[PDB]
């Protein structure tokens, strides 16, 4: 007859982690196989005593002093959940006994100074934090924020978390807590307008913190919930009188968040150590249960209660005297410890190393909701960094959200409507400028012949041809020429600028002198300032367009003008798209234009001026002369009286989409149609009379 | 006598951080047992304690704990328990036993919630004493703008937790929430970026020193901020913050000049008034049997409210034997097996009520917690000091005068004023437009006097006296609407102005029509007698009357607007507040307008007709112009002054109406298109004659 030894247990049926209803039967498919095989036991059997918990610490501390102040002496340990296993750890340091759990997970459990005689078969859960910061950074987001129930299991894991994801770029922003209502956290984080919420809390206040997110609107289509995995599978179906919310106002509210789990069977088709596969042991449990596997809680967890039995029983064969064993000796338990250390073998879950920082599983699993169902995405690996995507995942829009952003825009114009009207109304008059300078040249000349040599009336019509020929470099931006040839456009800006005022002005003004001078003066005046021949009104002109091409080549060459982006308010509503715009509007200038232009303006102005009065003192006196200056002084009041009140114009408004360059082309345009027409239309009528 | 005993736990040896505490409370309740002993209000019986160790370890207290349930006697209650760790793990499974657990030391904030600690009372104010008081003191200097910086435990996270549900209800809101875990002045900066000027804040001792070197750097001190920090901290506790040199970024005098005169809450360990207590004597005398009580042993700060217990104790064991039965309640006291359900029932409920005025106060219990007494402590001259009161079951806040003090000289503001201001016109410009205007003023008049003086010397063209000085007085007439338009807020005082808005309308348009209608009549004349000839007067006063007649019309265009259609002013804002020469009241700009839900339209009627007139001009000087009549008909001057007035105000209408912005710039080009306009008018139409007439 063999001797029988007793071991402790404690079954978690109900709380924060149902396990018990599929590892109670498990363990009782294992101990029926144990005591029934001659060579792993020849003369001893095992038996249980086990009780029902809840994982509660009260009920825990009652049955634990239960257990340890009985008859039947005692020899291991078995805890349930974590909140349970670190207290019996912590404890059992005073009785010389070993703890050995099947369903604990926190991270704080590796420190053997304060757990000496403690082992567990479950792998740690620091194995998560590999997983999402991976699944940060394939959809690029750099600012989260975290909430968690302050318990020691879910502190560590956010210990960890915050420090593995330092080494990546991403940044913690708002941190949360809650002992036992969530109302509070809730609020602050839909105060705060966080996007990325990453939630750490047992299954029973996933709820209460659910029914309190639903009733804030702080779910929709901008809003990332990272949750666990081994939760139930239908954990928002259930009834719970501790809530007011209902079931179809909870569906509509977990809609579209992200879980992570951890694989517990080899998926492999292996010989175990126990002549059983890696599937007929599932059937089996299936088999022996009562109600469905889809809803009975803790069911991945059952291989490792299975390998819990297996892994004892080798290592109490390889002590293999166990009938003295009192609660007060150390010299048993150290040489328990020492074969229990050096065991290793193949289960169901793999191999057994049992003496790490955790981590002998490899693989993960990463599921979606949809429509009220589970959906596997993909799996990963987390030495050789392989994730095999599947793409089965639907979001709103075909693409996942984002934290907020800023677009930036630069302005334009209308481009068509106020642009083309220039353009066909330059063109009406470019060539009727060049046909009416044709007129000029080939007709025999008999009044004008008479009048004063037509050569300087060439010279006005080619400057007011080149002048109107200059809306073309002033409409064009940054919507076709403006990246890199932009100081050219400047360029064609500018020089067409200063050429076409300057020449048919001076062409002008020169008649307007000359005709002044002469006629009562009898002091100096006898060829002076010049010849007789037309190269007098030439080398004046020259001499006055000469001063002009000084003025531009000083400052196109010692300061040109490249590029000015100005930028100013913003915030449009941007049509309900989670987008902020920032406008800005880009112009070409130099650092200095208030000075230079200022300085120009008022050299040019002063001999404006005194265009005017020179072209008014004389009137109506005339010889030799057939229309000439009558003329010229009718157009030079007209240009004179609409450049002084355009030009001081464009230089204040800064918004350009439709002043500043409709100001500057209406006045050109209109200066050029009527200085042609008052000047040339007397010729065409007395060549026709 | 039978004798009832209840069971104690605290530290005893001296290799533990925690047992001094014990050997501080030992001597105390030593005497308190004796005050007992010498009257027996427990006639029928005995009180007994028992004392065991725990030594601030859990394997060490579980096994005492067992061994004292194991091996010890029938015990009713249990008292003590000052480890924040092993209290927790014994007050958590006190439902499987039935016992009632009563402590003097455990302070975390964890332990108020009853829905998991049914069996468990303390006789000290625990963390969540400090959220009342704090909340009183504002109602003693009028702030409502508070921020909150929190580290990230648990007992630092409840107190945060149920500041929100204290401080709801009332006017105050709380502006920012920020936490951190181990850098603090990262948050620091956009508390800065904020701008919140008060601060409360809950963290540790060793954090303390990093919060305030990082406040220090970001000028986050002096006579604006105020901090309401935590103050169970041991004194000295900024001296020995670092033993070498290893505390840089901050130095010691940049540091003491840093932390000045922040705020500390904490607890009272005593009462300030005297009556006779409960036992017999008075608090004073209470102290000085304690103080020459024990020998060499040093005081602590928990002696006094342990004192307190053993009468609560006591007074609760006579209150709930005493009940109407006797035989039944004097049998049930010996076979309680830890299993009696009801004697645990009828102890709690006897033992929830309880009303005496102790050592520390009135003894007054609340769904578990005490009603306690709150102190306040500044930091004065590197020393702290005690300044103020507020008592609990009363409600009130006194505050100990002659002691507190500011840097400043008055308590400082929650945030810094909104001030609006207008935007007026420059006074100088004004100046200067006005006499300008005025001195036109002064021409028009000398032209009027000589056109009146010669008006039958040498025949002057002998046409339109009456006309040009109707032409000039409509240009006098006009020159009030430049008179008019500068106005300001502050020099109408919202009394006239919705009404000169709606006349200058009126004035200027008369003045228009007038004065084109008295230029244009005379051509109209002189069309009118050079055709259908023998010539005379053709009429007197009959284009006078028609002129009358298209200014009456144009007018009463004007008038029949404002009977149910309304223009009026709608003051507009522009919120980008910038600082002060040197100050710091934040001041926005707002500025005023004259305007309407309709201002696209009533502009194009009125512009179209004074088109058509100004084609009728055209129409008459093309009829004058083939006619080469002497100096008493004028068709060219005409035509330069309207082509030099219509150019001009097409232009000066768009131009000013788009510059709404910049209030200082349209004025000045309103201005000028108004006296350029006039005065060339003015000088195209009299000097003509003007230099014919002195020719002679
Ligand atoms: C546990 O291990 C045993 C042996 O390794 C497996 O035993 C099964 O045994 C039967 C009975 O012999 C085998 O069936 C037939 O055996 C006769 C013997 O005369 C032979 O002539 C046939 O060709 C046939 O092999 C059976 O093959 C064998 N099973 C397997 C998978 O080979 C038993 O299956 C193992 N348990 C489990 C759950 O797999
Ligand atoms: C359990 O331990 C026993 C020893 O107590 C092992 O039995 C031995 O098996 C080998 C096989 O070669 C024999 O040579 C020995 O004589 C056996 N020992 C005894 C005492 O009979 C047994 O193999 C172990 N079971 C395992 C490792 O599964
Ligand atoms: C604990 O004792 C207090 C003090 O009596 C109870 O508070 C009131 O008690 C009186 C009678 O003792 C009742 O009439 C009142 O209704 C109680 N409430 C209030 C708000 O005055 C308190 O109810 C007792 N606790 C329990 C659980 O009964
Ligand atoms: C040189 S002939 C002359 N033509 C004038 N207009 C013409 C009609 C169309 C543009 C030309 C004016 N005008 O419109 O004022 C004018 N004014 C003088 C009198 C005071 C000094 C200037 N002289
Ligand atoms: C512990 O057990 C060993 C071997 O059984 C024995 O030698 C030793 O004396 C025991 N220690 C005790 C009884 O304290
Ligand atoms: C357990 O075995 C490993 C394997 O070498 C060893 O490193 C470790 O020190 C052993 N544990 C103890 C407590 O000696
Ligand atoms: C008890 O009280 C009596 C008088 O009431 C007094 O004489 C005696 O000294 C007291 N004894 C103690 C131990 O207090
Ligand atoms: C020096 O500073 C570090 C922290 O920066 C501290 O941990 C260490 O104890 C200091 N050393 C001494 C001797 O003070
Ligand atoms: C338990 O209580 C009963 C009376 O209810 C008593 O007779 C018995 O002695 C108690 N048990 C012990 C171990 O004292
Ligand atoms: C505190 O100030 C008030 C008035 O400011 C004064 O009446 C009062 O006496 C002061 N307190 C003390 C203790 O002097
Ligand atoms: C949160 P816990 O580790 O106690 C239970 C984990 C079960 N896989």
């Amino acid at each position: 007859e063999r001797r029988a030894v007793y071991i402790g247990a404690l079954f978690p049926m109900s709380g924060g982690w149902p396990g018990g209803q599929a590892c109670q039967p498990a363990v009782e498919m294992a101990l029926e196989d144990v005591n029934s095989r001659r060579d792993i036991l020849p003369d001893y059997e095992l038996k249980l005593i086990h009780h029902d918990s809840k994982c509660d610490p009260g009920q825990a501390t009652k049955y634990l002093y239960e257990l340890l102040y009985n008859d039947p002496i005692k020899i291991i340990l078995m805890p349930g959940c974590s909140s349970v296993s670190t207290l019996v750890a912590e404890a059992a340091r005073m009785w010389n006994l070993i703890v050995l759990s099947y369903g604990s997970s926190s991270p704080a459990l590796s420190n053997r100074q304060r757990f000496p005689t403690f082992f567990r078969t479950h792998p740690s859960a620091t194995l998560h934090n590999p997983t999402r910061v991976k699944l940060f950074e394939k959809w690029g987001w750099k600012k989260i924020a975290t909430i968690q129930q302050t318990t020691e299991v879910f502190t560590s894991t956010l210990d960890d978390l915050e420090e593995r994801v330092k080494e990546a770029g991403i940044e913690i922003t708002f941190r949360q807590s809650f002992f036992s209502d969530p109302a509070v956290p809730v609020k602050n984080l839909k105060r705060q307008d966080a996007r990325i919420i990453v939630g750490l809390f047992y299954e029973t206040e996933a709820r209460k913190v659910f029914c309190e997110v639903y009733k804030e609107r702080l779910f929709g289509k901008k809003y990332v919930w990272f949750l666990i995995g081994w939760y139930a599978d239908n954990w928002f179906k259930i009834y719970d009188p501790s809530i007011n919310c209902t079931v179809d106002e909870m569906t509509e509210a977990v809609e579209g968040h992200i879980t992570t789990e951890i694989v517990m069977l080899n998926p492999a088709n292996t010989r175990s150590i126990s002549n059983m596969t890696s599937q007929e042991f599932v059937e089996k449990l299936t088999k022996r249960l009562k109600r469905h596997p889809e809803e009975t809680g803790g069911f991945q967890e059952a291989p490792l209660a299975y390998d819990a039995i297996w892994a004892l029983a080798l290592a109490l064969n390889k002590t293999s005297r166990l009938e003295d064993f009192n609660y007060n000796n150390q010299t048993i338990t150290d040489q328990i410890y020492r074969a229990m250390n050096s065991s290793s073998f193949e289960g169901v879950s793999g191999h057994v190393v049992f003496d790490a920082s955790g981590s002998r599983m490899a693989w993960t699993l990463i599921e979606q909701l949809q429509g009220g169902s589970y959906k596997k995405i993909g799996y990963y690996d987390s030495t050789k960094d392989d994730l095999s995507w599947s793409k089965t995942d639907k979001w709103i829009g075909g693409s996942p959200p984002a934290d907020q952003t800023l677009v930036i825009k630069t302005f334009r114009f209308l481009s068509q409507k106020l642009f083309i009207s220039v353009s066909v109304l330059s063109s009406l008059g470019i060539v009727l400028a060049v046909v009416c300078l044709s007129f000029n040249i080939y007709n025999s000349h008999v009044r004008y012949i008479q009048n004063s040599q037509p050569n300087l009336n060439n010279l006005t019509a080619v400057g007011c041809s080149l002048a109107l020929a200059a809306v073309f470099p002033l409409g064009l931006d940054g919507y076709h020429i403006g990246r890199n040839q932009f100081p050219f456009v400047c360029q064609a800006r500018l020089w067409l600028l200063g050429l076409g005022f300057s020449l048919g002005y001076g062409s002008m003004f020169t008649k307007i002198w000359w005709v002044h001078t002469v006629f009562t003066k009898k002091e100096e005046k006898k060829e002076w300032r010049k010849t007789l021949e037309p190269w007098k009104l030439y080398a004046t002109v020259g001499l006055l367009v000469g001063m002009d091409v000084l003025t531009l080549a000083i400052w196109q060459i010692v300061d040109p003008l490249h590029r000015t982006i100005e930028t100013f308010a913003k915030e449009e509503p941007k049509e309900d798209i989670d987008v902020s715009i920032l406008p800005q509007l880009e112009h070409c200038s130099s650092r200095k234009m208030n000075t230079w232009l200022g300085i120009f303006y008022g050299y040019k102005g002063l001999l404006l001026l005194l265009g005017i009065f020179l072209a008014y003192e004389t009137k109506s006196v005339s010889t030799e002369k057939i229309n000439d200056h009558r003329a010229v002084g009718m157009a030079i009041y007209n240009v004179a009286v609409l450049c002084l009140i355009t030009a001081p114009v464009t230089m204040i408004l800064s918004s350009q989409q439709d002043a500043a360059f409709a100001f500057a082309s209406l006045a050109i345009v209109f200066s050029s149609y009527i200085t042609l027409v008052v000047l040339f239309v007397p010729k065409m009528r007395r060549l026709i009379t | 006598s039978p004798p009832l005993s209840i069971m104690g736990l605290m530290p005893l040896t001296k290799e533990v951080a925690k047992g001094s505490i014990g050997r501080g409370v030992l001597p105390a309740v030593e005497l308190a047992i004796e005050q007992i002993r010498n009257e027996s209000l427990l006639r029928p019986y005995f009180l007994d304690l028992r004392l065991y160790d725990t030594e601030c370890d859990n394997a060490k207290g579980l096994k005492a704990f067992y061994d004292a349930i194991k091996y010890g006697p029938n015990h009713l209650m249990v008292f003590g328990g000052v480890c924040p760790s092993v209290t927790s793990i014994i007050a958590e499974s006190l439902q499987g036993w039935n016992l009632v657990q009563l402590s003097f030391a455990a302070t975390t904030p964890v332990l108020a919630d009853k829905k998991k600690y049914p069996y468990f009372f303390r006789t000290v104010p625990s963390d969540n004493a400090v959220n009342p008081a704090i909340l009183k003191l504002l109602k003693h200097y009028q702030w409502k703008r508070v921020g909150t910086l929190t580290q990230d435990v648990q007992r630092f996270s409840e107190v945060r937790n149920d500041l929100t549900g204290v401080l709801y209800g009332e006017d105050i809101e709380i502006s920012d929430t920020e936490s951190f875990s181990n850098d603090p002045c990262t948050s620091v900066k956009k508390l800065k970026g904020n701008d919140v000027r008060i601060i409360l804040g809950q963290f540790d001792q060793n954090m303390a020193a990093k919060v305030f070197c990082c406040a220090y750097e970001e000028n986050m001190y002096g006579s604006k901020y105020q901090w309401i920090i935590p103050g169970w901290y041991e004194p000295s506790w900024w001296e020995q913050v670092h033993t070498e040199a290893n505390s840089s970024r901050c130095l010691r005098k940049n540091l003491l000049a840093a932390m000045e005169g922040y705020i500390g809450v904490d607890f009272e360990p005593l009462s300030s008034k005297q009556i006779k207590t409960i036992s017999g004597k008075t608090p004073q005398q209470y102290e000085r049997e304690y103080n020459n009580k024990r020998s060499g042993v040093g005081p602590s700060k928990f002696h006094g409210y342990a004192y307190d217990g053993i009468w609560v104790i006591a007074k609760t064991l006579q209150r709930a034997m005493e009940t109407l039965h006797a035989s039944s309640r004097h049998q049930r006291i010996q076979d309680f097996n830890y299993t009696d359900h009801t004697l645990g029932r009828i102890i709690l409920n006897a033992m929830n009520e309880t009303n005496f005025f102790g050592v520390t106060g009135q003894v007054v219990f609340r769904n578990g917690e005490r009603m306690g007494t709150i102190k306040f402590t500044q930091f004065q001259d590197s020393r702290e000091v005690k300044v103020g009161e507020y008592n609990a079951v009363a409600d009130t806040l006194e505050i100990i005068n002659d002691t507190i003090r500011f840097q400043g000289s008055e308590p400082p503001k929650d945030k810094t004023i909104i001030l609006e201001q207008l935007r007026k016109i420059s006074l100088p410009l004004y100046s200067i437009l006005s006499a300008l205007t005025i001195l036109g003023m002064i021409m028009a008049s000398a032209f009027l006097f000589f056109n009146i003086k010669n008006r039958n010397q040498k025949l002057i063209k002998m046409s339109s006296p009456y006309m040009n000085n109707l032409i000039i007085l409509g240009g006098m007439l006009s020159y009030a609407s430049i008179f008019l338009f500068g106005l300001d807020g502050s020099f109408v005082s919202e009394k006239t102005f919705e009404t000169l808005c709606t006349v200058r309308t009126w004035i200027l348009t008369v003045g228009y029509t007038t004065a084109f209608g008295a230029m244009f009549a005379k051509t109209w004349r002189v069309h009118a007698i050079f055709k259908n000839v023998k010539k005379k007067i053709i009429k007197d006063q009959k284009l006078l009357v028609i002129v009358g007649g298209m200014l009456l019309i144009d007018l009463c265009i004007l008038i029949c607007w404002q009977a149910v259609d309304p223009l009026r002013r709608t003051v507009e804002k522009y919120s980008m507040e910038p600082d002060p020469a040197g100050r710091d009241i934040s001041i926005r700009p707002l500025l005023e307008h004259c305007e309407n839900t309709h201002m696209t339209i009533w502009l194009g009627i009125v512009y179209a007709y004074k088109g058509l007139l100004m084609l009728f001009g055209c129409f008459l000087a093309w009829e004058t112009r083939n006619v080469s009549i002497p100096a008493l008909n004028d068709s060219k001057y005409i035509g330069m002054s309207v082509y030099n007035v219509g150019i001009m105000c097409i232009i000066g209408a768009a131009v000013s109406f788009l510059t709404r912005d910049q209030p200082n710039v349209q004025f000045c080009i309103v201005a000028l298109v108004i006296i350029f306009c006039s005065t060339i008018t003015l000088c195209l139409v009299f000097v003509p004659k003007l230099i014919t007439l002195r020719t002679n």
